RNA sequence: CCAAGAAAAGGACUGGAAGAAAUCAUCCAAGUUGGGGACUAUUUUCUGCCGUAUAGGCAG
């Protein structure tokens, strides 16, 4: 290892904001009541005649993981340089473009907010494409999708595959999803996190507040798609180095498994090895999956 | 003219919004069964910061509040120390009043209660005939402070919240207590002293 | 502890969370374009040594 | 309101220097010692009388 | 069974008068802070009624 080494992120979105149509402006932002009681109480729903909540955010993909942002040996460099492209030759990308889209596709970064009468999603991108799932509901993590749906999925993965590793591509998504609600159903934003609870908004030019979901949160439910340890898939983590599972308060790739990302970076003489002799095993797949959320990697 | 005594809990892990509302619920028990009878509440150890872990019961009649005393749940608990239990004795003629009013206009500040509200309102426009043409309110309002208690419902399947705040007394009228022996904001006109004085005695 | 010996930590000791505070900073809703702007001044002034 | 400071949009636009090695590269910015952020190092190093 | 044993320093006061620190003086030159991120969790606020009514009062 050495002491200098970093990347940056190669996937991110914006913020999420809640809105609904009128028959006299398109864009009226859903808000928040407040109580001060400071000490306060407050709340949100969808309000009396509205019969359908919208949700939007955008998204920018880069192929900014084929070269470390700094690193202070010349010798890691060159080996680092030689893996990330013995592994895009091969393919790989293709197998990270389908779990990322299968996420946008099935709608898990709506989080609490799934449970409608029916949730539509549309996505539109800068190369001209368009696409519809007319309902979101159905999609598992494990099965077979049915005809039509199945066949964006591919469609979708070949625009990522490239987003993801071809230089100088300037590739945007722009996300709507429609979610056909109750009554009066309540509405579940993104918490303030203080030293009661109060709910996070933003501001919009025109003054309003509206309610959100901040952009880590929607990240966070992106890239999960771990599942590569102990041959068990049941659902996937997010990823991360030690394998954090925070519903069971455990960790799954805890160093003294000798399966963590720190023991695996000094192995990477080893891996360039057989992809040369080239199967694409878990070891490495996990390592490309790191190296997209980019960080700190230093003090070796 | 009034007699009183207090209960205080032993025990340093007790939770006092589950276990008060066992207390009230016991009054209420006791209401039914004599219906023409006055018994208030009142909480000697009441702060801002939290309720307090104690509970007295202020009457007029002595025999009839040593019957209370007498019920099967206090000489349990008493029993296997959990509770410390005071005698029948008259409220001392040297103190001050208060209210102990509980305000169900805190409910409209919980979603469900808003729920509730609006679908009767639609289904009562049915009689009239006019269109459902609801209007809101503005985004900002201003509460006093209060506690909760835990409450079973009476023979049914549901559990809810009372929600208790406390008024200084001003005299007038004639009195009546609640059901839970609690005041109302109108038309329930009742009070209770003060006593967190002489609170060395448990 | 140089890459020795992993610390002593329990497993369920990191599943907590570490906060932090940050300023940040975002386009509003439904602005259709950003400007910056700044000036520039250049000077015959390397011909001689102040 | 948020802006870049004087010397961070100076530094971009002096960024010319791919004179050194017989190589262009990328330019460096020009410093009298031919510093090198990015690797951490420095390409006209005394030693080498350039 | 302490270089042993015992010990009243007390009384009285009046330091005052005068005064002029000024003149000038120049801190200058360049300079890149920067890469990552789930506050919601085993939590209590649910059901009816009066009323033109998201007003305002009551039973569970």
């Amino acid at each position: 290892l050495c002491t200098h080494l970093s990347y940056s992120r190669s996937l991110s979105p914006g913020k999420a904001v809640f809105f609904y149509k009128t028959a006299e402006s398109d864009f009226v932002p859903l808000r928040i009541e407040v109580a001060k009681i400071p000490q306060t109480i407050e709340a949100c729903y969808v309000p009396p005649n509205v019969d359908e909540l919208y949700c939007r955010f955008s998204l920018r993909v880069e192929a900014n993981s084929m070269r470390p942002y700094v690193c202070s040996n010349p010798d890691v460099l060159r080996v680092m340089i030689g893996l990330a492209q013995a592994y895009q030759r091969l393919g790989g990308y293709n197998e990270l473009a389908r779990r990322y889209s299968a996420n946008v596709l099935r709608g898990i970064w709506l989080w609490r907010n799934q449970y409608t009468q029916g949730t539509k999603i549309e996505i539109k991108t800068s190369l001209g494409s368009t696409y519809h799932i007319p309902d979101a509901r159905r999609l598992s993590w494990s099965g077979d999708w049915p005809e039509l749906e199945q066949k964006q999925l591919e469609q979708l993965t070949s625009e990522m595959a490239k987003a993801l590793s071809q230089p100088d591509i300037f590739w945007f998504a722009d996300v709507t999803a429609s979610l056909k609600t109750g009554f009066c159903q309540e509405i579940f934003p993104s918490q303030k996190f203080t030293e009661s609870r109060q709910l996070a908004t933003v501001e919009c030019s025109d003054g309003q507040l509206a309610a959100c979901i901040n952009p880590q949160k929607i990240g966070a439910a992106l890239q999960k798609i771990d599942d590569w340890w102990a041959n068990d898939a049941d659902l996937p983590l997010r990823v991360h180095e030690y394998g954090a599972n925070h519903e069971a308060l455990t960790a799954l790739r805890h160093p003294a498994t000798g399966q963590d990302f720190y023991h695996l970076l000094t192995k990477a003489e080893q891996f360039v090895t057989v992809l040369e002799s080239s199967e694409l095993p878990g070891e490495v797949h996990y390592l490309m999956a790191v190296l997209v959320k980019g960080g700190l990697f230093q003090k070796g | 003219n009034r007699y009183f005594f207090a209960i205080r809990y032993l025990s340093d892990d007790v939770d006092c919004g589950l276990l008060a509302g066992r207390c009230i619920s016991i009054l209420h028990g006791f209401r039914q069964a004599h219906p023409g009878i006055q018994i208030g509440v009142a909480f000697p150890e009441w702060s801002d910061r939290d309720l307090g872990r104690s509970i007295a019961f202020v009457s007029t009649n002595k025999s009839l509040l040593e019957r209370f005393r007498e019920r099967s749940y206090f000489q349990v608990m008493q029993a296997d120390n959990f509770f410390a239990l005071s005698l029948v004795l008259e409220v001392p003629d040297t103190c001050q009043n208060v209210r102990f009013i509980r305000n169900q206009n805190l409910a409209k500040l919980f979603v469900g209660e808003r729920r509730r509200r609006l679908a009767r309102a639609k289904r009562r426009a049915k009689a009239r005939g006019e269109a459902f043409q609801p209007h809101m309110p503005d985004e900002t309002k201003v509460v006093g402070v209060f506690h909760s208690v835990f409450m079973q419902s009476a023979s049914s399947g549901q559990s809810y919240i009372l929600h208790i705040q406390k008024h200084r007394y001003e005299r007038s009228e004639d009195s009546g207590y609640s059901s839970y022996g609690l005041a109302s904001n109108d038309l329930y006109t009742g009070y209770v002293p003060d006593l967190g004085a002489i609170f060395s005695t448990l | 502890d140089a890459n020795l010996k992993p610390k002593n930590i329990e497993r369920y000791e990191l599943a907590y969370s570490n906060p932090q505070t940050i300023e940040a900073c975002y386009v509003p809703p439904n602005v259709d374009e950003l400007y910056c702007r700044f000036s520039l001044r250049v000077e015959a002034n390397s011909m001689r040594p102040y």
